[PDB]
RNA sequence: GCGAUGAUCACCCAUGGGUGGGUACAAAUGGCAGUCUGACAAGU
């Protein structure tokens, strides 16, 4: 008789004596969970299914559920005679088996658990039969790649990845404005009425970039730079300027520093473009309501989305100027209304004590949208939500708005 | 839908109501979600009513975290209007937070509703 | 400054220094799993706190033997966001390993988060009531410890141990009569439910009850024996 | 200076002087007992 | 004469050299939220960001990989396969494309940074032979340039007197002997 | 002469603080401890220093209850008059965090029972003869 | 086979280790450190 057994790298079957319950009953009467007895019964035929992560989530979702191709390409040739009878522990396993094609016998989970029990505890003793390794570590894999699918880790949907995104390009702001800085006081030895009158470090880089020397640049153009004026304005300081002459090793190397910044910068603004599909894709509602930037500092400044969603209204609307908040509520002032929100659309829209009352209402309304799209186990990731909430609040602030002060 | 789990029947809602009703005649009631979430926060909750069919469901579904984080009773009730009613106010009401006070008179009731939600919790 | 000294469990010890602890080892140096403050001395240590883990606070009450050696397997039922499997795992290190089990799905993330920072957590965001489904993926564990809150508590260790627990194997579980019955005495509920272990096969040897850090909770340990 | 000198406030730094304290300490002691 | 360019250039490989730490660690933190152990296995952070640059995802592992990365630096530490079957069979969580082309693009974006880096110290010591070279010749590039830096000019440092240029047992000695004619080759390099 | 504002502010802080404090503290464990032995005989003779493998202070006191093979505090200055000092001192210290957070609390609660009867209301004044002053509202939806 | 182009000038165990202090860089779910109010308002 056969005996299915299912381990995290392969589909293992063995034969036994076909008075299979008897022979439990031997094993657990004789105490026979040991090495004699799987010696005696050690392997009849094994599996290894592929090295493929998808394969194996996919594989022991069907051990779960139903019957595999990988199950019918191993129950092509079990039986010899035409009636065989196999031991199964899972019993809609079992009753599959019994209604697929090769209509063998099989036995549900019957006292043979002293089967599995033993030829798991001497598993290890298998090992050296067809799997010559320690399969905790495989273990761990498949059992994190199940418990993602079972949780359904959808890719985009990683609030810490996005905290990541937001620090990251803090961190390039700052480092771009440092390194910009640099390269215009290496460059000022050169022409530093240029430093004065442009401000933008990536127009300084690509100025760089075309001209090299100030009577180059009075011979060449700068139209797609920078507009006429401002490229007459760097021709006449190219006329009269103050700066040395410059080898060309001096000059490669500076010219290389001004194409890194550039390349910083196209990324630094393509990683933003990112960051706006990342976040559209996770919390569209929050994103159509206040605006993909300010939903990005929203959740780095709580941590979790989650954490952000069971923070009430309040702490929302004033979310970022708790130093004047704790300040204020001590010394008895009066606290801040905006914190981080002051940068939303809506609230840059509004003015004044108008721009209070749209604070208060948006910091609502983006705390019910916020909720909603954190917890909802189902999403259809439009931002209908949003897009109600957003029609609410601006009619709220129409209505603000023309509510006059003063008596006509 | 096993969102909103604990759904209160139809003895139960009324004394619930009507234990809602005592507190905000005597003032021991916090209503709305904001609100309540922060006496939630300041652990000064005797326990949360909320209601099961707000359009979406989710917007008040952030509290069972906190409550059974805390360890403070909560139950589902079948109609927002119905809870506004209860609360004493003109506008439907949604989620609600009864507070806990020594010097109350409806100590008693307050303790037999929390008994039976726990029960069924 | 703070001394160390090893507790009768290996793989725990007590610090006397400013203020006593009751401490265990660490695997990720510099990162506290849920908040609790971490020391040094270098080697890391982090404290427990006997009000958060059940486990923690038998532990402080005193058990004859606790049956988490490092080096072995242990399972853990009812892993409620990982607080206190990840001290277990700690207790066991790389040697040996933990296999924890949730049902509902915020703590299962939670602890796929806490299982993707150690290896030695494996998670099973699987049902408990159903081993049959997954016994997939762990091979007997050595010993086993139960926090579930449900009412057939020796029903699903019964069935667990049964399909996994090595023989003469160590079971722990956590009872509380709040949730089982409620209404009455609590002696008398864990009299009950040493009956219906000694019926399912499980032979106690001590039970204690965790009232100055938890009101009406008792843990239960006791053998695993005869049986396949 | 230093950097665990550094305070962030010159009354601090005026405090994490030593014989300033003792001088200080002193002759409050006998302005008051001269009070008194 | 002119010298604010070796001020320059050593801000530049100090600040870089910082900036490419930063990044690498940045690298190494989300390829590890894709595939940690690899950020274990492999702590050189340029080597990282080159096998990343190369194994984008870790499901693309063959034979001729493994001879690709053996090529990669080397195989006689066994990184060629312990890194195969550790990708094989991976605890790491997988994400999008689109944070595939992103991690790969800072990979990239640190991998050029680092070799500017090599360009500009090879700048600062032939442009350390052009103006100070007998200082340079005495102590050493790099540190030559770190003295004229902290003096704040050529002209500082060798206008500088013997003692405070050693502030800027037989240890004690050979440090303030070697201030003193460190000090003299500057005065000669700068007049 | 305080703000509602700035009492509820002080006695969040205290609470933080306090279960700061009693995180980093434990109280002693007191549990009721039952063991399980098999025949009479055994139980008769049973005595917990040999079924523990213990000594006498390794019995009585409980959190770590060594063995006697396991067994084959002077580095401080004045062990027997500062630690046991320093320990009263933080237990104290915690219990004056709890007493102080209680008055602010019985503060907050007397501001805001004053400043919700000057908020609204049709009230009337009702006095008990504990001589206690209450206001009972008339029933009236607020709209 | 010298020198102004520079001579000379905190603890413990026996030139070995431990305790402390100084400078740079990095990390922290370390600390400081607590997340506003809660029902009326606008026109007639």
């Amino acid at each position: 008789a056969y005996v299915l057994t299912e381990t995290s790298a392969g589909y293992a079957l063995l034969k036994a004596s076909d008075k299979k319950i008897y022979k439990s009953s031997s094993l657990i009467q004789d105490l026979d969970s040991s090495d004699k007895v799987l010696k005696e019964f050690k392997i009849a035929a094994f599996s290894k299914f592929n090295s493929a992560a998808n394969a194996l989530e996919e594989a022991n979702s069907i051990i779960e559920g139903k019957v595999s191709s990988q199950l019918e390409k191993l129950l092509e040739e079990i039986k010899k005679d035409k009636k065989s009878t196999l031991i199964v522990s899972e019993t809609k396993l079992a009753n599959a088996i019994n209604k697929l094609g090769l209509n063998f016998n099989v036995v549900s989970d019957a006292v043979t658990l002293d089967i599995y029990r033993a030829i798991k505890e001497y598993l290890p003793e298998l090992l050296p039969g067809m799997s010559d390794n320690d399969l905790s570590k495989m273990s761990l894999g498949l059992a994190h790649s199940i418990g993602r699918h079972k949780l359904k880790f959808s890719a985009d949907k990683v609030d810490v990845m996005i905290i990541q995104a937001i620090a990251l390009l803090d961190d390039l702001d700052k480092e771009l404005n440092t390194y910009a800085m640099r390269c215009k006081e290496w460059y000022g030895w050169h022409f530093p009425e240029l430093a004065k009158i442009v401000t933008d470090s990536v127009a300084y880089a690509r100025i760089i970039l075309t001209m090299g020397i100030r009577s180059k640049a009075s011979e060449t153009d700068l139209s797609e730079i920078l507009p006429e004026e401002i490229e007459e304005r760097v021709k006449t300081a190219a006329e009269v300027s103050m700066g040395t002459e410059i080898t060309q090793t001096d000059l490669d190397n500076i010219n290389a520093l001004a194409e890194q910044i550039v390349e910083f910068a196209a990324y630094r603004e393509q990683l933003s473009n990112y960051l706006s599909a990342r976040m559209k894709a996770i919390a569209p509602n929050l994103t159509q309501l206040v605006g993909e930037l300010v939903g990005a500092r929203l959740i780095a400044h709580s941590g979790s989305l989650i954490s952000l969603a069971k923070s009430p209204a309040s702490t929302i609307q004033i979310l970022g100027a708790e130093k004047a908040l704790f300040r204020a509520l001590k010394t008895k002032h009066d606290t801040p209304k905006y914190g981080l929100l002051y940068h939303a659309s809506l609230v840059g829209q509004a003015t004044g004590k108008n721009k209070g009352k749209i604070a208060r209402v948006l910091a609502a309304k983006a705390a019910v949208s916020l909720r909603y799209d954190a917890l909802a186990e189902d999403r259809d990731d439009s931002g209908d939500i949003g897009l109600e909430s957003r029609a609410k609040v601006e009619n709220r602030l129409s209505q603000l708005e023309g509510r006059d002060l003063r008596t006509t | 839908n096993p969102k909103a789990f604990p759904l209160a029947d139809a003895a139960l809602t009324q004394q619930i109501l009507d234990v809602v009703q005592q507190a905000a005649n005597l003032r021991q009631l916090k209503k709305g979600a904001n609100e309540a979430t922060k006496t939630l926060n300041r652990g000064i909750s005797e326990f949360i009513i909320m209601a099961a069919d707000c359009e979406p469901i989710e917007i008040l579904l952030h509290l069972p975290l906190l409550c059974e984080d805390k360890n403070v009773p909560y139950v589902f009730v079948p109609s927002r209007v119905a809870l506004g009613r209860a609360c004493g106010v003109s506008r439907p009401v949604i989620a609600a937070s009864i507070t806990t006070n020594d010097a109350s008179a409806i100590k008693t009731q307050i303790y037999a509703v929390k008994d039976k939600i726990e029960t069924l919790l | 400054k703070v001394v160390i000294e090893p507790h009768r469990h290996a793989g725990v010890y007590i610090a006397r220094g400013k203020e006593d602890l009751l401490v265990t080892k660490n695997m990720a140096p510099g990162e506290s799993v849920y908040g609790e403050k971490r020391i040094s001395v270098k080697v890391e240590y982090r404290v427990w706190n006997p009000f958060r883990s059940k486990l923690a606070a038998g532990i402080m009450g005193g058990l004859d033997e606790l049956f988490i050696a490092p080096g072995k397997k242990v399972l853990y039922l009812g892993a409620a966001s990982g607080t206190s499997v990840s001290h277990v795992s700690d207790v066991v290190g790389p040697e040996g390993v933990v296999y924890a089990v949730e049902f509902s799905h915020r703590p299962g993330r939670e602890l796929i988060s806490m299982a993707k920072k150690r290896p030695n957590i494996i998670p099973i965001i699987e049902d408990a009531r159903h081993p049959q489904k997954y016994r997939m993926l762990i091979g007997m564990v050595d010993c086993v410890f139960a926090d579930v809150a449900q009412p057939d508590q020796a029903r699903i260790i019964a069935l667990n141990s049964h399909m996994f627990l090595k023989d003469q194997g160590g079971v722990v579980i956590s009872i509380k009569a709040n949730c089982i019955d409620s209404t009455v005495d609590a002696e008398t509920v864990f009299a009950r439910e040493v009956q219906k272990l000694r019926e399912e096969r499980i032979k106690p040897l001590e039970q204690l009850t965790l009232e100055p850090y938890e009101r009406d909770h008792c843990i239960v340990v006791g053998r695993y024996m005869r049986s396949g | 200076m230093n950097r665990k000198e550094r305070k962030s406030t010159i009354l601090e730094t005026l405090m994490g002087d030593e014989a300033s304290n003792k001088y200080f300490k002193r002759k409050y002691n006998e302005i008051q007992e001269k009070s008194t | 004469k002119n010298d604010n360019h070796i001020i320059q250039a050593i801000a530049l490989l100090d600040q870089l050299d910082k900036d490419i730490n930063t990044f690498a660690m940045r690298v190494k933190e989300w390829y590890g939220w894709h595939f940690p152990e690899l950020a274990k296995l492999v702590p050189d952070n340029y080597t990282f960001a080159k096998l990343v640059l190369f194994i984008k995802d870790k499901a693309s592992l063959n034979d001729d990989s493994l001879h690709d990365l053996a090529a990669l630096l080397n195989e006689d530490s066994g990184i060629a396969q312990r890194v195969i079957d550790n990708a094989r069979i991976s605890m790491g969580q997988d994400i999008s494309e689109t944070d595939m082309e992103n991690v790969c693009v800072f990979a990239q974006r640190v991998a050029s940074l680092a070799d500017y880096r090599r360009q500009l110290y090879d700048y600062l010591c032939e442009k350390m032979h052009t103006v100070a070279p007998n200082l340079s010749e005495l102590i050493g590039e790099v540190i030559g340039a770190r003295l004229i830096s902290h003096a704040g000019s050529l002209t500082n440092l060798s206008k500088q007197a013997a003692s405070t240029v050693q502030i800027l047992k037989n240890k004690g000695r050979i440090s303030r002997y070697l201030a003193n004619k460190c000090s003299m080759a500057s005065r000669i390099d700068n007049y | 002469t305080q703000d509602s504002n700035y009492v509820r502010t002080l006695r969040q802080i205290e609470l933080k603080k306090l279960e700061k404090g009693a995180k980093q503290l434990m109280f002693k464990s007191s549990g009721n401890h039952t063991i399980f032995v098999d025949s009479r005989e055994k139980m008769n003779e049973f005595t917990p220093e040999k079924f523990f493998n213990t000594t006498s202070e390794m019995v009585n006191r409980s959190e770590n209850r060594l063995t006697k093979d396991q067994l084959a505090n002077a580095s401080s200055i004045m062990p027997k008059e500062s630690l046991d000092k320093k320990k009263l001192k933080k237990f104290k210290q915690v219990k004056q965090h709890l007493q102080r957070e209680t008055q602010l609390k019985q503060v907050q609660q007397r501001m805001d029972a004053q400043r919700e009867l000057l908020k609204k209301g049709s009230k009337k004044k009702i006095v008990d003869s504990s001589g206690k002053i209450s206001f009972k509202w008339k029933k009236q939806r607020k709209r």
